[PDB]
């Protein structure tokens, strides 16, 4: 076949060539590659194919042969230095001389096309800038080798990772994913560019949540610290065989879909493309290229190729030894690869800036001296090269200007596709109403940090530098001390605090005070009992010599009716601020009288039961005896024994005055609280038996209808007295706690109007209205 | 000139004189390391026991930080006719030196291995610390003086770790070693337990030029993130260049309190420390190599083509002459020993015998296979290569200290890479109030007993929230969340350590529960009394016209529930409460609707008598008083069981409100509603015999018969009032003892008001 053979061609001025043509110590000795490399070749005959159309065009170098040296270089940069220094030294000879500066060395190459790897382009460069030769590298694209200060020859065909990472920082903040994750693979590609994304995103405002390093083919951990934060879209900045590493341990471990946003290395790639199960990784949104392809370069492969198995061409007429014995199909894999334009509008470029350097006409071109390599850049720059009818320039900065494409994937049959919704060319432009997410509708994943937190609430930094803060409301009963504090702080205890509060509000005692409705109503209910027990003792006061109150006691009744005018007084001293002895003298003062109506009541009973249900032989004793000076004995006693229980409990029950601070929401309580049922139980056992043994000693009697009832008053005043404190119980048990004063006091009340509507009122209605019964 | 000596066998040099390279600021530390390459040379010349008879000459190349690379190979590896041929193999090829003593930074470093791979010179290059140049597969021929990066990330960490910081913060440059740096750390500290608060990038910025507006925004950036956040180490990975505007604007905010951990690059730079304005900030700590008094040199530096010259160099390295004799020497070391190590290969390699020298010719790649395998001792050091090209020189933690008269870097730790050892620490003066190792963790330790819940991403930040009541913290299993006590037992607030609730129950010996006892004694001695006086006297008309099997009956069942009164106190267990809930609420409502039916047969069956007779007819031909008797009896049963089948057998546990250490135990789970369904079908036959008993209240009867039984049935109705809203208002230990106390005095009414009087008018009342 001897295809190798034509890897050189004779001119007046040669260029160079560094291609992949090669696939993979003690002694220094170069390895040599055997295996064939299909890409490398194609390259190379990329190349060939633009130096023979250049030598086709008489507008193009007119009069003048262009050659190539093709040249061998695996991915090792051992390999490729060889072939630099052949470059550099002089034409004839096989060494190369140590000189102080770069004008005293005339190259046998004008221009170098530079190696496809960029790991390879780093080394490359810096050795040729020394001697300044031109260099025009296809594929090289991390942005470092941009530098003027140690390229100062090293220009590019490719567009650099720098435009493509600002176009997905652009996408990122258009549709306003302003908290998204960075991620890179572990060679120096990745590392490159996350730098370059991190400085992009700190410009536009977008935080990277973690930046991490995919290791090549740890992970887990990576995945873990993607997912720990709440980020939907991440960049994933890799080469081909890191992304299909994490995207396998995705499927096996079934991630969350999210919106990648693919680096062009594995965007197209059908490793990644084909992956199983990939359909359930969301969106992969990504920036390929969008540049040229040569329309004609198969036919003349394949017919240089059948020309090449011809024996009398090549007859008439190593580099890449296995580049003989191949055959077509071991080729046609990657005929439509988008580094042939690359290659071949570097050689054009080269070409172009040798005319121009010749400035020279189309007609012909002036005979001078050979022009040194070094002479090229100072008219490569600016360059403008029209490689099939488009045109293309060169940066100060040795890197071409190019437009850019956004495609994502879409998934029908499990057979994913590219499709074109934007156009990055320095302003990008999308079209989002044909954008088809992963979401259950066709929503934009939101990922999203607060950049600044809103008034009342606690700033907490988040992000891999400290870009938004995770603002979190706290509930009541704290506040935000200061603005730098991270987390709000609790006040005194003292003072309530509303919800989403700068300050604490202090609480304010509400207790039952005079004004509250209830009051005023049990008030004028006080009034009228009041007014009814005067209207009563006037009345038993005035008649006093009547049967009426002769034999409804006499000067016992009124003592009663004044106990009873006195428990409505006491009544009065419930409400207001609690004072420690007002509190303290609630129950005894609001039950002595109340004792001693009762006792009356029940001698009442006790002489009515005596002259009923007794024998006269003791009756005979007993009524005699029951009224007197033995009746105010017994009352006395009854009043003394209540006041002694009544000292016992205040001086043995405690009656507190306790403030509640935790009771209402937003205001204090000031409770004056004794023991549960066991202080005011106590106070109240004297009264329970006294009007028990009354109503058990009166609610049997025989009312002959020639006698005035003297029972039934007594009957229904007790059971009225039964029957409100047995309901009284629950209520307070139930009524809410300011309340329990007036509860209190409405017991008391009622009681006393029960008392007087039972017992009182049917005398008095006879003593006033009908005074013919009262003999 | 002192650049160029000849000899039999050369050894190039690669030093930054200047930061052509003659343009540029003179530098002080190219011309030390520059005379410490003279000085070791000269002394192996000197030294009969190494090379003798063998010149050692050197050639000497000035190189720039990074613009001078790639012209000084050329000239080593050319021939004496400054020529370098080209062919595919090289192993017959003699270079013009035989090693080289590589560049000082880790770049040009590269670019020099990356030519000389070719040609497998040795070179040792020094104070060149990235980890790209520890793997030997694109690095062949590439040795070190010097320990790498990761030992300096190590001792860092180590340091951390000493004084507990575990919250630190990283600024990193734009540059790649920056970046390395920043990454190496970030991968290292993640294995540790210490979290990174934020890593920030510092803009190149150069000095002794102006600073751009965005550049100074930058900047306040940076150190107001600095100051917002609670992180108090900072470590930087910065060259030593670019911090001279990033500490001017530190101190124009005012910020103090930070610990600053320098990577080797500052922590020895001498113009930061001669700002003299540095010491309000805090510690200054650096990693730096351990200087190593080399005998007899600072005499010998006192004393003293293109790119290839200098003459500023002198004059600037007299002004810090005193500051580098204090400091000692660090990288000069690394040179000298670099040079040795050279020297004893070539030594081992000519076979050598201390007196005589085979004088061979040497390739360099020969020089390389036996460099790889030197192992001497130098100024009580041992030199030799491990397999990834270094030699393991002890690393140092070194702490500013501003004062002139002594040491400006004083040492406080010594790192042994060999293993990965930070030891022998010193006192370091703090920046503290008084001397105290400054706190730098982002989340306080939790009170003994208090649950953990992260915050954010980062491990060792936490909040302390406390567990909630009836929980526990055990620390060995998990910290993270609360574990509660099985067994039904309870816990306190910050409580570790669950106690056993005890059991609380009626038991005999206490004092309302003898109470209880005694009067239920009473009541079944006084009811006992009555059964015999009774059966004393029969065949009498009270005892005749009154139910004599009724009373008979009604008295034996009433014993029967004063005797088993006591089966309440005790510890409650199933037949317990079987027994209770059989006995005492079936005897109780059969004696009740006893006292009805013959309330009802004595009152109101006159009255019916006349509307329907042969009803009247029916019961008098039967025992009707019997037949409802038994009808209520059969109802009772009936709903007994199925209260029974609704609320259980099984003793219950509640945890009563007042205090949960104890725990109050009843038998039934549901008490409230059975109890009010109890006392409901009560009090329903309870309304219906009263109204029986009062309707013929008069009435003489069986000896008064009704006002007895209206007297007990009232009492009974304000007993059962008083237990409603005694439970209503009331729930508690003491519900079980009132229970007793309320169904004994109901016992004892129905007993008395219903029989007393009957043995009254027996006993005394004989006519
Ligand atoms: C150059 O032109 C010749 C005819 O003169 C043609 O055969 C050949 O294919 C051309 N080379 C190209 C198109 O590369
Ligand atoms: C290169 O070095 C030579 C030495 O003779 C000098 O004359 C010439 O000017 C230099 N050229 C440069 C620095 O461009
Ligand atoms: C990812 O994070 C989510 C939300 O916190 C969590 O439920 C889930 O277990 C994590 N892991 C995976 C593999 O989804
Ligand atoms: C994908 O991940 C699984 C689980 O970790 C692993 O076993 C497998 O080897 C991976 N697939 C490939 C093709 O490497
Ligand atoms: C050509 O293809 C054949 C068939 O796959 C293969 O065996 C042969 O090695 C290839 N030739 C090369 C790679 O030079
Ligand atoms: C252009 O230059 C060529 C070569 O010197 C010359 O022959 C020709 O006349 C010039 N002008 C035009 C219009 O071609
Ligand atoms: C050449 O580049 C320079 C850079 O300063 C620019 O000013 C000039 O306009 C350019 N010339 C062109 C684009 O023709
Ligand atoms: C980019 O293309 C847009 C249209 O999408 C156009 O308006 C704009 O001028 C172009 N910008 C540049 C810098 O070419
Ligand atoms: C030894 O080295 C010293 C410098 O260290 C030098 O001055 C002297 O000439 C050398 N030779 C002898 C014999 O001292
Ligand atoms: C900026 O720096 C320059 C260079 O030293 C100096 O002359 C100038 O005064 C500085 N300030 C301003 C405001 O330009
Ligand atoms: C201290 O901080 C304040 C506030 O930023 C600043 O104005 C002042 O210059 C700083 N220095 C001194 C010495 O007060
Ligand atoms: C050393 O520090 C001092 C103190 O600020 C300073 O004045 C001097 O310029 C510095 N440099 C020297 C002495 O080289
Ligand atoms: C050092 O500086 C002095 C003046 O201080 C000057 O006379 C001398 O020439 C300088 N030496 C040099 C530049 O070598
Ligand atoms: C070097 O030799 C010393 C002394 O015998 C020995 O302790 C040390 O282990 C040796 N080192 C190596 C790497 O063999
Ligand atoms: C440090 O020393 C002072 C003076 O003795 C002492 O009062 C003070 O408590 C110490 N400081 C601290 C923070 O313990
Ligand atoms: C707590 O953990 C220890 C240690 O594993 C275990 O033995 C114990 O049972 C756990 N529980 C308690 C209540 O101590």
């Amino acid at each position: 076949l001897c295809l190798s053979q034509q890897l050189r061609m004779k001119g007046d001025y040669v260029l160079g060539g560094l291609f992949p043509l090669g696939e993979a110590r003690t002694r220094p000795s170069s390895p040599v590659c055997t295996r064939f490399s299909s890409n490398g070749l194609l390259w190379a005959l990329a190349m060939k194919m633009a130096v023979e159309e250049i030598n086709n065009k008489s507008d193009l170098l007119p009069g003048l042969r262009l050659g190539y040296d093709l040249f061998d270089t695996c991915s090792e940069p051992v390999v490729a230095m060889k072939p630099s220094l052949m470059f550099l030294a002089k034409a004839g000879s096989r060494d190369i001389a140590a000189y102080c500066n770069y004008t005293q060395y005339q190259p046998r190459v004008l221009a170098v096309i530079g190696p496809h790897s960029s790991e390879l382009a780093m080394v490359t460069g810096k050795f040729f800038s020394f001697f300044l030769m031109p260099q025009v590298s296809y594929g090289a694209s991390m942005e470092l080798l941009s530098a003027r200060e140690t390229f100062p020859s090293f220009f590019r065909t490719v567009p650099s990772d720098r435009v493509q990472l600002t176009a997905a920082a652009e996408l990122l903040q258009e549709f306003g994913w302003n908290w998204v994750a960075a991620l890179g693979s572990d060679d120096e590609y990745g590392r490159q560019g996350l730098s370059i994304f991190s400085a992009l995103a700190a410009a536009r405002g977008i935080c990277i949540a973690h930046e991490g390093l995919v290791p090549l083919p740890k992970v887990q951990d990576v995945l873990h610290q993607v997912n720990q934060s709440s980020v939907q879209v991440v960049l994933l900045f890799a080469s081909v065989h890191a992304a299909h590493a994490l995207f396998n341990y995705s499927i096996s471990s079934r991630l969350s879909p999210k919106v990648w946003v693919a680096s062009e290395a594995w965007l197209t790639s059908d490793l990644v493309m084909g992956l199983p199960g990939m359909a359930q990784m969301g969106t992969v949104l990504g920036f390929l290229q969008r540049g040229a392809q040569l329309h004609e370069f198969p036919q003349y492969v394949k017919t240089h190729l059948a020309l090449a198995t011809d024996p009398a061409f090549c007859s008439a007429l190593q580099r890449c030894p296995q580049c003989d014995c191949i055959t077509l199909q071991n080729v046609s894999a990657g005929l439509n690869h988008h580094q042939t334009f690359s290659v071949y509008a570097a050689v054009y470029s080269v070409a172009q800036a040798l005319h121009n350097t010749l400035q020279c006409n189309a007609s012909g071109c002036p005979a001078q001296d050979p022009v040194k390599p070094w002479q090229l850049l100072e008219n490569m720059y600016n360059l403008t090269f029209h490689v099939g009818g488009l045109p293309l320039r060169f940066d100060s900065s040795g890197n071409v200007d190019m437009e850019y494409d956004l495609k994502l994937w879409v998934w029908q049959g499990s057979v994913p596709r590219l499709h074109d919704v934007g156009r990055f060319n320095g302003s990008l432009r999308t079209e989002r109403l044909k954008i088809r997410w992963h979401t259950s509708d066709n929503q934009k994943p939101v990922s999203r940090c607060s950049r600044q937190c809103q008034e009342g609430q606690v700033r907490r930094v988040k992000g891999f530098h400290s870009c938004c803060y995770d603002c979190v409301d706290c509930e009541a009963g704290s506040y935000r001390q200061n603005p730098d504090d991270i987390a709000c702080t609790f006040c005194g205890q003292d003072e309530w605090s509303p919800e989403r509060s700068t300050r604490c509000f202090r609480r304010r005692s509400r207790f039952l005070a005079w004004g509250e409705p209830a009051v005023l109503l049990l008030l004028l209910l006080l009034s009228l009992a009041l007014g009814l027990v005067l209207a009563a003792l006037g009345l038993f006061v005035h008649h006093r010599d009547s049967p009426l109150v002769q034999a409804s006691g006499g000067p016992l009744a009124c003592f009663g009716l004044v106990c009873l005018g006195l428990v409505c007084l006491s009544v009065l001293l419930f409400p207001g601020q609690p004072s420690p002895a007002r509190c303290l003298a609630q129950q005894p003062l609001s039950h002595l009288p109340l004792t001693g109506c009762l006792s009356t009541l029940f001698l009442q009973a006790a002489e009515i039961f005596v002259e009923s249900e007794l024998p006269l032989s003791w009756a005979d004793r007993l009524s005699g005896c029951l009224r007197g000076p033995w009746a105010w004995l017994v009352v006395l006693l009854a009043m003394l024994v209540e006041v002694a229980l009544c000292t016992w409990y205040l001086v043995a029950f405690p009656p507190e005055v306790v403030t509640d601070w935790h009771m209402l929401p937003t205001e204090a309580l000031v409770h004056c609280r004794t023991r549960s049922w066991v202080s005011f139980g106590l106070a109240h056992a004297t009264n329970a038996t006294l009007a028990f043994l009354c109503f058990l000693g009166t609610f049997l009697v025989r009312s002959q209808p020639g006698r005035y009832n003297r029972a039934r008053g007594l009957t229904f005043a007790m059971l009225a007295y039964f029957i409100t404190w047995v309901s009284f119980v629950p209520l307070l048990a139930n009524v809410q706690v300011v309340l329990r004063p007036a509860v209190q006091m409405g017991a008391l009340l009622l009681c006393v109007l029960g008392i007087l509507a039972a017992f009182h009122l049917p005398r008095c209605y006879l003593l006033m209205r009908q005074p013919g019964l009262n003999t | 000139s002192d650049f160029y000596l000849p000899g039999d066998y050369l050894l190039g040099g690669l030093f930054s004189l200047h930061a052509m390279c003659k343009e540029y600021e003179v530098k002080v530390i190219g011309y030390n390391l520059m005379q410490a390459m003279r000085f070791a040379v000269e002394e192996i010349n000197n030294d009969s026991s190494l090379l003798p008879g063998v010149l050692l000459g050197y050639e000497i190349v000035d190189v720039c930080y990074i613009s001078n690379n790639v012209q000084p190979v050329l000239y080593f590896l050319a021939h004496e006719d400054n020529l370098l041929p080209i062919q595919e193999d090289y192993s017959n090829y003699i270079s013009r030196v035989v090693a080289v003593i590589g560049p000082d930074n880790s770049e040009s470093v590269m670019t020099v291995a990356n030519f000389l791979s070719l040609f497998l010179l040795p070179q040792i290059t020094y104070s060149a610390i990235s980890d790209e140049l520890r793997d030997k597969v694109r690095f062949p021929a590439l040795l070190r003086t010097t320990p790498s990066a990761d030992h300096h990330i190590e001792a860092m960490v180590q340091l951390m770790l000493h004084f507990r910081w575990n919250w630190i913060i990283v600024l990193v440059s734009s540059d790649t070693y920056g970046r390395d740096n920043g990454q190496l750390l970030g991968e290292r500290v993640a294995r540790r337990d210490i979290c990174i608060a934020f890593q920030e990038t510092l803009p190149t910025l150069q000095p002794n030029q102006n600073m751009t507006s965005e550049e100074r925004q930058r900047l306040v950036t940076i150190v107001d993130k600095l100051q917002q956040s609670t992180a108090r180490v900072v470590v930087v990975f910065s060259p030593d260049l670019t911090l001279y505007h990033f500490f001017n604007e530190v101190l124009r905010q005012n910020f103090t309190g930070a610990v600053w951990i320098a990577s080797e690059s500052w922590a020895i730079d001498p113009v930061l420390h001669n700002l003299t304005e540095l010491r309000h900030l805090g510690t200054f700590l650096g990693i730096t190599i351990q200087s190593v008094p080399i005998p007899g040199f600072s005499e010998f530096r006192e004393w003293g083509t293109c790119n290839q010259e200098c003459d500023n160099c002198l004059n600037a390295t007299l002004s810090f002459n005193t500051i580098l004799r204090l400091s000692g020497e660090r990288v000069v070391y690394s040179v000298y020993s670099a040079v040795y190590a050279v020297a004893h290969a070539l030594h081992s390699l000519l076979g050598c015998d201390k007196s005589t020298c085979t004088k061979r010719v040497v390739y360099p790649w020969q020089l390389l296979e036996e460099i790889w395998k030197v192992n001497f001792t130098l100024l009580d050091h041992q030199i030799f290569f491990d397999p990834q090209g270094d030699v393991a020189l002890h690393l140092e933690i070194v702490q500013w200290q501003w004062d002139r008269s002594q040491n400006p870097f004083q040492s406080v730790a010594s790192y042994y890479p060999l293993q990965r050892q930070l030891k022998n620490i010193q006192d370091i003066s703090w920046h503290t109030i008084n001397n105290t190792i400054p706190m730098s963790m982002c989340s306080k330790r939790c009170q003994s007993g208090q649950k953990k819940k992260p915050v954010g991403i980062h491990v060792c930040c936490f909040e302390c929230i406390d567990c909630l009541p009836g929980t526990f913290l055990n620390h060995t299993e998990d910290e993270y969340e609360c574990q509660a006590c099985p067994n039904n037992e309870w816990s306190y607030q910050s409580e570790t350590s669950c106690f056993k609730r005890q059991l609380v129950f009626l038991e005999w010996h206490e004092a309302p529960t003898i109470a209880v006892a005694l009067l239920a004694a009473l009541g079944f001695l006084s009811t006992l009394a009555i059964l015999v006086i009774f059966w004393r006297h029969f065949q009498t008309p009270i005892v005749r016209s009154a139910g004599g099997p009724m009373c008979f009956l009604m008295l034996t069942l009433l014993l029967v529930a004063y005797m088993v009164v006591p089966v309440y106190v005790g510890p409650p267990k199933v037949s317990t409460c079987l027994c209770r809930q059989a006995l005492f609420p079936l005897c109780f409502t059969i004696c009740i609707s006893c006292i009805a039916v013959r309330s009802f047969q004595i009152v109101c069956a006159f009255k019916m008598a006349s509307r329907f007779p042969r009803a009247y007819s029916y019961w008098v031909r039967y025992q009707g008083p019997y037949v409802s008797m038994a009808f209520i009896t059969v109802l009772k049963m009936v709903i007994v069981v199925i209260g029974m089948l609704a609320t259980g057998l099984s003793p219950t546990t509640r945890t009563d409100p007042d205090d949960p250490k104890i725990t109050i135990v009843s038998c039934n789970p549901n008490y409230r509603n059975s109890l009010l369904f109890n006392t409901s079908l009560d009090l329903l036959l309870s309304v219906v015999g009263f109204s029986f008993a009062y309707m013929g209240k008069e009435l003489p009867t069986n000896y008064n018969e009704a006002k007895f039984i209206t007297l007990s049935m009232t009492f009974y109705f304000t007993s059962s009032v008083s237990l409603c809203t005694f439970m209503s208002a009331y729930s508690g230990v003491l519900v079980t003892i009132v229970d007793l106390l309320v169904t004994v005095l109901n016992l004892l009414a129905i007993s008395l008001g219903y029989f007393g009087p009957k043995c009254y008018m027996i006993l005394f009342y004989p006519e």
